[PDB]
């Protein structure tokens, strides 16, 4: 706790992805548990 | 996670003025700060470093890490730091003006 | 002894390691809820067991303390931004006795 | 050098510093402990922020033969360096419990170091005195005019203390008392009064016997001590000049703001007085209604 | 069984706090840090005599940043004036956040933790020492098998004890996956107490010293000046105080702070300080002529 | 290594002998202490100070902190050439010197009249007639201090920062004084009102707006002297024209 | 359960055997050293537990249990021996309780010089709890000083209580030990220097007891200090509990915590063989 | 123990609004909105009312009142110098002169008259034409001849530089002009806040929009009160908004 | 190995705001023209010569200048290294720039030869007087003692080979060839435009003589400049920013413009 709320700028497919929060920080994340890669699309808001 | 930065300009490591220690003028042809000690005349810091801007907007000087050379890192490219010390871990996409252009390939 | 062990208890209410005006954005029925801290980012974030999330609804302020980021009490006290607007349009105060004929 | 010299202010740390280097040599018995000051200076006043021992052995048989260390001391102030590069060697503290004239010769040793003349820190590990538990001293060069030669001395430098921020919430916290000392409430400021007549008492007399000493035990004259001595006399109070009576006429003026004050705190206080007396005509209503009710109240509690 | 541990308490002497601080206000912002000469006994008291500094790097506190090197050297000279003892653990210092164990101070912490097994981490806060009160935590690694065993309630057992926080957040999370933190009580003797008291030339020298009588005519002035203004409030409120509930009263027509509380210490504070100007004034008078 | 960096701020507010605020450049107001080894009468308004950031107190004052914008201008004070080299327009040069050159000198005469010294001088033409020359010629031969500031390369990305530039520009030809600042090609931020377009049109105004009541109001000048550069004057707001 | 919690069990078996003398060793037989062995808390709660059945009639059994003591105390062993000793040591306290036998002080007194971290402690207690009343003025002396020396805290905490039991019973006879363990600036002294005022002058409403108690109650910052007046109490005013209720009325008002903790026990204490409606009313 | 959490080091908030009497919110500067404590000994009735204040370093809790006088735009000139021109140097405009010695001198001193006829109070004053009109200039001349404090802003010192400066300086001038009244708020132009239009699509924008609707409100709240209310000066006529003109 | 350290990666960058300079008198007070109160000190407010820096974290900073730097190489407005945890200025960077400027530098750009753009013989001779011989007979420029051209244009109809030309031959001759576009300038965010101006001329200067070609000069090239309720403000404020960088102003003589336009 808390889920930190980014927003998705887009995924590379390959268990990775590029978010840019709007906490401000842009963060190398892995795309991991309990989530796919088809239910992560652009401009979708995603939880960290 | 990585802190995702970004190059703003390669300075490569020598020819920098990164060594100043060596304060002597008598020694070396001092053009470069590997050049600043004659007896080698060859490396005594970094081949190559960057400057990075981060995108909490905050500029700092980072070298080589020990899986990525200058083949892979370049101006103006996406690249992840280290999130507590900076360090160019993996090069990425070329750069964040991209967003609309994501959409246009169908 | 009233006034010297009041100030105490005191001691610990002031030394807090913040807390911060969000507002839900929108209730998730597994007792989080959607809460923008108002200056700060977007937090999914459980509650407090003094709180219910249909106590909790769109356009609730809640008071919420960084430590866990977790909700404590709604503000018992709301503003809408409506009231700020309303006071551009104008109403000027008149009946029907500043007319006639 | 520098003839700058005041005061000579003293951080909390150096006090316990040099209690606890005796203390872990075991030093007692008349045996010494000397060790390096650190701190700032070419200042006019000297200000010591740290203190660590250097290895010292004093012999109490001939007093005439010492050992110091100087290679310790250079390869120390080097460690000193990486702690806070802005300390140098600016004086050493002594153990006491006093001054000592062999002292003259220890200090020979430590101008090869310094930029300044050198410290002399009396560091009472007793802690004995009615204020603060150390003198301080500097070595001086100077001729002497009751017709003797060029002596070397140490002539004294008041004692006062600074410190860090930091430092200054840290004594605060090991400590728990209220003080007696220092002033606080009237109370304390009455006890602190007593405190400083009686303090008062203390060195006057101890200036009756050292005349006394002079002229029939046969201390040498110093002009220089008994000078300040008559200006004690020229700048003394004097009694029923138009001076002293506008001191009683300001007594008078202030004794008028206190009785309006005594008073302003008895209307205060008649008011609280009738306040608490309605709180209880008020409470006398809820008192007979209570009797009334605690009939019904007695008889169901015995039935279950 | 195996070996089983049970609480401490890390008693910080005098010396040793006063150093820790000095030392962290100084190197402030960046991280400073240094090693702790002590002894252990019992099984209860971790006793630090002193600390030292150690020289700072711009790569904060880290793992090479300690200095193995620095500390032989260190140690001879502790050796030679009979200030050594035996090491027993570090300090950092910390700025602006709580007290905690970063990640990289995890894997500093854990060779401590290896070549002394009562090894302890101190974690200063200068820029939190603001506060009247100096906040200071003490931790120490409880072992990665430990956890799964569920022996953190192994350490809590055998007394009540304090069992104070002064910060959470992130303090509570290390603790569950890593640390056991230690309460802080701090030794001295009947000697150290007298130093620290003494802080004061002005013992004997403040009561028949004194501040000019043009200070004390401002503060007669203001004081009965401003005790008219509290009194034309008072007068405003009292026209009232009798009608229902106290508390709607305050409000109103302003009883807040209580006037009446407010004028009896504007009273008191000046009051006690007048027999003090004249106390000291006429002692002066008679006993120095 | 050992003199850690200390944070720099400006006295906004004396609130007490021990109180002062500031306003940090870190963005904060504080309420800020006084170490008492420095003066308590050298702390007034607008009076740089750097302040501890480990117990935030006043560690001494500062003499005054000048932008690098503002210091760029000034190490443009470079072209040699002499007044001989203006040729054909050297009527126009004994014209420019009645407003500029002859108070600047000395602006005890112009008391004797009784009118205010006068200060502002228009350079407008068609373009390639040696404006910029001119500036470049008075600049050689009296040899003051002089900031050469190109007007739109004084404003930039970020949002109110383009008042701090040419506030402290006019805080430079103060002390300095006599300092004529030569605005150079003035119609980018010398537009007219305009605002009801894009947010751009209102930068220039919340700037321009800096400029009027810095020059004239209840603040006046007094020995800085301005000469604009503008290609044409039809471009301009005429309140700065006026 | 494991460390201390498996101790905690072991020695619990001693307070449900209480009593049944006769089967009291035949229960506590495969608990005690040499027919258990897995761990070291089992070795020394089985003589914990043991002393706990004999408590009050153990004058046979002492003699039993010290041998394992005297074994022990040429050694400062391990911490595997202090956990052993350390059971060994609360229990012949037990057994030997109002005996005044010289053989179980000296015995002890070999364990206390070892400087064992736990056995120190329960030695400490142990001369108090044979010695209970005597007034040997060797005991006295030796105990107090070796305070000072001691350098682990439990040890120090066990000493000063044990004196207590030592003066008890003896009043105003007690009256100068009193003075000294109140003037010191050791906390520990002054923690135990409340009890031996409690157990000298328990039961009888002396006057002047029951006012150091307060005013060191109240006067003094440090917390075991305070704590510790406040329980102490209880037991002088013992016969009197009439007046306990007022007189701590007081303490309970007051929001320092360890004072708070000692109120509620001071009424534990005193009305404890019958209840006081009052009593009741103040703890809730 | 309190009093040194009452001193320094403290950072400046102010005081957004209630929600408790012993609980408030403050928005800091250091651009957050913080809920803190709010210690005992301090007002409860400026408190309240929107003015700046001072919390402490790093707890976040309101341990200390900052007068409505401190941490202003700028002082009073009814305590300092007012500019020193007379109205006997304004030659022309006498004209225009005669209706704003009605609207500043007339109800200043004599306030007891407007009521006796039974004319409502005079308000805001423009001042709007072309630069060449002498508009200050009268204005300057009118504020030494009155004998009341004189105040003072432009538009780009209500320069926001850091993120919420902006709208502060506007709870600043008009507390303040209230506090001390007789008063005088002069806002030397607004071109910058009296913008017709607005974009409010990005932030740029949206500071300057909300100065100006906190401008309206609080010279709606203004009236009836014994100041003269906002002088004020524009350059173009189609700089004003509907909403600033009404 | 202390100063080693701090030297490691990573540190943080700042600029020279000024050089403040305060007195080496430690031995009781600094009086450059602030006088110091209170309490005398070695080295806490009697400190030596110092550097303004204004850090990227968004504050400026008073240090003591570092012992290691020289006051030489402290001037206003070098971009200079600092600690990342302290502040202390370890070494001295060359400026950097936007990523937007890295792209203009060269990626060497081969020749193609003035042979292989056919016919158009006597414009080619023209456009050479302009860009090549004032470098190569700057011998000439000497004697003569004539002034620099500062860009030669290249306007006709669309589709004549002007782009062509202008690539192949600055690359056969020698000289930095950037790489500049007109629509490039303007930018959607403001002033930043004409910032980007300044770091093109930056660029050419370090490394002049330089020929930079502009591809298109009709994005500013915009005869308006009185405008009407419109975001044209931007655009034409980095034409007026062009003619301000070439303006001279000194070292810009060796470098030129070429450009090319269709209108
Ligand atoms: N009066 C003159 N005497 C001699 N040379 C002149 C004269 N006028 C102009 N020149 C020459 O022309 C050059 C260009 O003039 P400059 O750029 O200063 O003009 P301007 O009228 O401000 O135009 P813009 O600002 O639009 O470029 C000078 O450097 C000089 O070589
Ligand atoms: N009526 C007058 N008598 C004397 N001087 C006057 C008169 N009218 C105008 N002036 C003078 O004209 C000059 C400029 O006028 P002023 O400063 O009042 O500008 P303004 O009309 O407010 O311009 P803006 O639109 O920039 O606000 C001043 O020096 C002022 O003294
Ligand atoms: N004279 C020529 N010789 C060879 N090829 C040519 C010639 N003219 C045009 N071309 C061809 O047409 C291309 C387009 O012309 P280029 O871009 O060089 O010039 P331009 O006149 O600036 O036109 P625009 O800017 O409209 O493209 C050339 O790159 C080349 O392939
Ligand atoms: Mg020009
Ligand atoms: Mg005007
Ligand atoms: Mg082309």
């Amino acid at each position: 706790n808390p889920l930190s709320i980014g927003t998705l700028e887009e995924i590379i497919d390959d268990d990775h992805a590029i978010v840019t929060s709007p906490t401000m920080p842009d963060y190398y994340v892995s795309i991991l548990s309990f989530v796919d890669k088809e239910l992560l699309e652009p401009g979708c808001s995603v939880l960290l | 996670p990585l802190q995702v930065a970004r190059c703003t300009k390669i300075i490569k490591g020598n020819g920098e003025s990164d060594e100043t220690t060596t304060d002597n003028n008598n020694s070396g042809n001092s053009n470069s700060n590997s050049n600043q000690q004659s007896t080698d005349a060859d490396e005594d810091d970094e081949d190559a470093k960057y400057v990075i801007n981060l995108k909490q907007i905050a500029k700092f000087v980072v070298g080589l890490g020990e899986r990525v050379s200058p083949t892979d890192i370049e101006e103006g490219m996406r690249v992840g730091v280290d999130r507590s010390k900076y360090n160019i871990e993996l090069p990425l996409p070329p750069r964040i003006d991209p967003s609309v252009t994501m959409m246009t390939v169908e | 002894n009233d006034k010297v062990r009041f100030i105490k208890d005191e001691l610990r209410l002031l030394q807090e390691p913040g807390s911060y005006v969000g507002e839900v954005i929108k209730i998730v029925s597994d007792k989080k809820v959607l809460v923008k801290v108002q200056p700060e980012g977007k937090y999914i974030v459980d509650v407090a067991k003094d709180i219910n999330v249909k106590d909790l609804k769109a356009s609730q302020r809640v008071c919420l303390r960084s430590d866990s980021y977790m909700l404590h009490k709604v503000l018992e006290n709301k503003a809408d931004p409506l009231v700020s607007l309303m006071m551009v349009e104008k109403v000027p105060d008149s009946t029907y006795d500043m007319v006639g004929g | 050098m520098s003839l700058q010299h005041e005061k000579v202010t003293i951080a909390p740390l150096v006090l316990l510093s040099a209690l606890d280097h005796y203390e872990r040599t075991q030093t007692k018995e008349n045996k010494r402990c000397v060790g390096v000051i650190l701190g700032d200076a070419n200042s006019s006043t000297i200000r010591v922020t740290n203190s660590f021992a250097l290895p010292f052995e004093e012999d109490e048989k001939n007093s005439d033969v010492w050992f110091l260390d100087h290679n310790y001391i250079e390869n120390m102030n080097e460690m000193c360096k990486k702690i806070n590069a802005k300390e140098k060697l600016i004086g050493w503290y002594h153990s006491g419990p006093k001054l000592r004239a062999s002292d003259l010769k220890i200090n020979e040793l430590f101008k090869k170091y310094t930029q300044n003349n050198p410290l002399l820190l009396i560091v009472d590990v007793k802690q004995q005195g009615v204020g603060l538990p150390t003198d301080a001293y500097v070595a001086i060069e100077q001729v002497k005019d009751d017709g003797t030669s060029t002596e070397k001395t140490f002539l004294h430098l008041p004692c006062t203390i600074e410190a860090e921020e930091a430092e200054e919430i840290g004594v605060e916290h090991l400590l728990r008392d209220v003080r007696d000392q220092a002033a606080g409430g009237l109370s304390i400021r009455l006890t602190n009064q007593l405190k400083s007549l009686k303090g008062l008492q203390s060195k006057l007399k101890d200036v009756v016997e050292y005349l006394d000493k002079v002229i029939n035990k046969e201390l040498p004259i110093n002009h220089t001590i008994l000078g300040k001595l008559q200006d004690v006399f020229n700048l003394l109070p004097n009694l029923g000049t138009p001076d002293d009576d506008e001191i009683d006429v300001e007594n008078h003026d202030r004794i008028n703001i206190s009785n309006n004050l005594q008073k302003a705190l008895t209307v205060k206080t008649n008011d609280e007085l009738m306040v608490i007396y309605i709180s209880n005509l008020v409470r006398s209503i809820i008192a007979f209604d209570d009797l009334i009710e605690n009939k019904i109240q007695n008889k169901k509690i015995q039935e279950q | 069984t195996g070996r089983d541990d049970t609480k401490e308490t890390v008693y910080i002497s005098s010396i040793a706090l006063l150093k820790m601080l000095k030392h962290g206000r100084a190197g402030v912002p960046m991280e400073v840090m240094g090693l702790m000469l002590g002894e252990f006994v019992d099984d209860y008291t971790v006793n630090v005599v002193d600390v030292f500094a150690m020289p700072q790097s711009g790569t904060g506190v880290s793992v090479e940043a300690v200095d193995d090197v620095f500390q032989a050297k260190m140690m001879d000279m502790l050796k030679q004036t009979g200030r050594d003892q035996m090491v027993v653990g570090w300090y950092h210092s910390h700025p602006g956040f709580g007290c905690w164990l970063s990640s990289v101070d995890v894997n500093t912490q854990k060779s401590f933790e290896q070549l002394n097994s009562r090894a302890v981490a101190v974690v200063v806060d200068p820029i939190q020492s603001v506060k009247g009160k100096v906040v200071i935590d003490a931790f120490r690694l409880i072992d990665t098998g430990a956890l799964i065993n569920n022996l953190e309630p192994r350490q809590t057992t055998s007394n009540t004890g304090l069992l104070n926080k002064a910060n959470i957040q992130a303090l509570i999370h290390g603790l569950n996956r890593h640390y056991y933190s230690l309460n802080i009580d701090y030794h001295k003797t009947a000697k150290e107490t007298k130093m620290l008291m003494n802080l004061h030339k002005e013992q004997w020298q403040s009561g028949l010293k004194m501040y000019d009588y043009e200070e004390k005519e401002e503060s007669n002035l203001a004081a009965t000046k401003s005790m008219v203004k509290i009194a034309e409030q008072y007068s405003k409120r009292i026209e009232e105080e009798k009608e229902l509930t106290e508390e709607e009263l305050k409000t109103r027509y302003v009883g807040r702070q209580d006037p009446k509380k407010h004028l009896s210490e504007t009273a008191d504070e000046t009051l006690e300080n007048n027999i003090v100007s004249v106390l000291t004034a006429g002692v002066n008078s008679v006993a120095i002529k | 290594l050992q003199s850690i960096g200390q944070l720099i701020g400006e006295v906004m507010k004396e609130l007490s002998e021990e109180k002062y605020i500031v306003k940090a450049s870190s963005g904060p107001r504080y309420i800020v202490g006084v170490r008492n080894s420095v003066d308590r009468s050298k702390l007034k308004k607008g009076v740089r100070v750097t302040l501890d950031i480990t117990t935030l107190t006043i560690m001494r004052i500062l003499p005054r902190e000048t932008d690098p914008l503002v210091y760029n201008m000034t190490s443009f004070e470079q072209g040699e050439i002499t007044f001989d080299g203006i040729g054909g327009l050297t009527e126009q040069i004994r014209e420019l010197r009645e407003v500029i050159e002859l108070p600047l000198k000395n602006p005890e005469i112009f008391q004797r009249v009784g009118i205010k010294p006068p200060k502002g001088v228009l350079l407008y033409g068609p373009p390639g007639t040696g404006k910029t020359l001119l500036a470049k010629a008075v600049a050689a031969t009296i040899g003051a201090n002089f900031i050469f500031s190109p007007a739109s390369g004084i404003v930039d990305k970020y949002i109110g920062e383009s008042a701090r530039i040419i506030r402290e520009m006019f805080a430079y030809a103060k002390e300095h004084e006599p300092c004529i600042i030569f605005m150079d090609e003035v119609d980018a931020i010398g537009g007219r009102r305009f605002s009801e377009g894009t947010s751009a049109d209102r930068e220039i105004q919340r700037t321009l707006m800096e400029l009027l009541t810095q020059m004239d109001g209840f603040d006046n000048l007094g020995q800085t002297k301005i000469i604009m550069a503008t290609n044409r004057p039809d471009t301009l707001d005429p309140a700065l024209l006026r | 359960a494991q460390n201390w919690a498996k101790f905690t069990a072991t020695a619990s078996l001693g307070v449900i055997h209480k009593g049944n003398l006769l089967e009291g060793k035949k229960v506590m037989a495969p608990y005690l050293p040499g027919s258990r062995a897995s761990s070291r808390f089992i070795k020394g709660g089985s003589l914990y537990g043991l002393g706990l059945i004999y408590a009050g009639f153990g004058r046979d059994t002492t003699d039993y249990l010290k041998n394992i003591i005297v074994e022990n105390s040429g050694t400062s062993g391990d911490e595997d021996v202090d956990v052993l000793l350390h059971g060994a040591s609360l229990g012949i306290g037990l057994a030997a309780m109002g005996s005044a036998n010289i053989e179980v002080y000296e015995a002890l007194k070999e364990v206390l010089y070892n400087d064992s971290a736990t056995s120190g402690e329960a030695a400490a207690l142990g001369m108090g709890l044979c010695m209970l009343g005597t007034g040997k003025p060797e005991a006295i002396h030796d105990m107090f000083t070796y305070s000072q020396e001691t350098q682990h805290g439990n040890i120090t905490r066990g000493l000063a209580v044990g004196l207590a039991l030592i003066n008890y019973g003896r009043q105003e006879l007690a009256d100068d030990l009193i003075t000294k363990m109140l003037a010191s600036d050791e906390s520990l002294l002054r923690y135990g220097g409340a009890f031996t005022i409690a157990l000298a002058y328990a039961g009888t409403g002396n006057n002047s007891a029951v006012k150091r108690l307060l005013h060191v109650a109240v006067s003094d910052s440090n917390d075991d200090v305070r704590r510790a007046a406040v329980i102490a109490l209880g037991f002088v005013l013992l016969r009197d509990y009439t007046t306990v209720p007022r007189i701590v009325q007081l303490l309970s008002k007051s929001h320092n915590a360890h004072v708070r903790c000692g109120t509620a026990f001071a009424l534990g204490i005193a009305c404890a063989g019958k209840g006081l409606q009052s009593a009741i009313d103040v703890l809730d | 123990e309190v009093k040194r959490i009452q001193s320094v080091p403290l950072v400046i908030g102010q005081f957004l609004e209630p929600i408790d009497q012993n609980t408030g919110i403050v928005s800091s500067t250091t651009g957050m909105s913080y809920v803190v404590r709010i210690l005992s000994t301090l007002d409860r009735e400026l408190l309240k009312p929107s003015m700046s204040v001072a919390l402490h370093r790093h707890s976040n809790a309101l341990v200390d009142i900052l007068p409505p006088d401190s941490d202003s735009s700028i002082s009073v000139m009814g305590e300092n110098e007012k500019p020193d021109v007379t109205y006997a140097d304004v030659g022309g405009l006498d004209m225009q002169k005669q209706e704003i010695r009605e609207a500043v001198e007339l109800p200043l001193v004599q306030a007891d008259l407007y009521e006796q006829i039974g004319i409502d109070p005079p308000r805001g004053v423009l001042l709007y034409g072309p630069p060449g009109t002498g508009k200050t200039m009268l204005v300057k001349a009118v504020a030494n001849s009155t004998k009341a404090a004189f105040i003072r802003v432009n538009g780009s010192e209500f320069v926001h530089k850091y993120l919420g400066e902006g709208p502060r300086m506007v709870r600043d001038v008009f507390r303040l002009a209230r506090e001390n009244a007789p008063s005088i708020i002069f806002i030397d132009e607004v071109d910058s806040i009296a913008t017709k239009r607005f974009d409010a699509q990005t932030g740029s924008d949206r500071e300057v929009q909300r100065i100006l609707i906190e401008l309206l409100t609080q010279m709606d709240g203004f009236d009836q009160s014994t100041n003269v209310k906002v002088i004020m000066a524009t350059n173009r006529a189609d700089t004003l908004d509907p909403a600033l003109l009404r | 190995e202390k100063i080693k350290n701090n030297r490691q990666l990573p540190y943080l960058v700042a600029n020279v705001v000024e050089v403040m300079d305060m007195n080496e008198i430690e031995d009781k007070e600094n009086s450059e023209s602030t006088t110091q109160g209170g309490n005398v000190n070695l080295d806490n407010t009697a400190v030596g010569k110092a550097a303004v820096v204004k850090t990227s974290s968004r504050q400026t900073v008073f240090l003591p200048m570092v012992g290691l730097v020289d006051p030489d190489k402290l001037k206003p407005n070098d971009l200079v290294g600092v600690n990342k945890d302290s502040y202390l200025i370890l070494d001295t960077l060359p400026s950097e720039f936007d990523s937007r400027v890295k792209a203009m530098e060269v990626d060497e750009k081969p020749t193609e030869t003035y042979s292989d753009v056919g016919g158009l013989d006597k414009q080619i001779e023209e456009l050479v007087e302009a860009i090549v011989l004032p470098m190569k007979r700057a011998d000439k420029f000497k004697d003569m003692g004539i002034r620099a051209p500062k860009g030669a244009l290249m306007y006709g109809p669309p589709g004549t080979g002007k782009t062509l030309l202008a690539r192949a031959c600055a690359a056969q001759t020698n000289a930095t060839f950037l790489k500049l576009a007109a629509p490039q300038l303007v930018q959607m965010y403001i002033g930043e435009g004409a910032k980007l101006v300044r770091d093109a001329f930056a660029l050419a200067k370090e490394k002049a003589p330089t020929i930079i070609f502009i591809d298109e000069l009709d994005a500013i090239g915009t005869k308006r400049f009185d405008s009407e309720k419109s975001g044209d403000r931007e655009v034409q404020r980095t034409m007026l920013e062009l003619l301000n960088q070439l303006d001279g102003f000194s070292s810009d003589d060796r470098v030129k413009v070429l450009a090319a336009t269709n209108r």
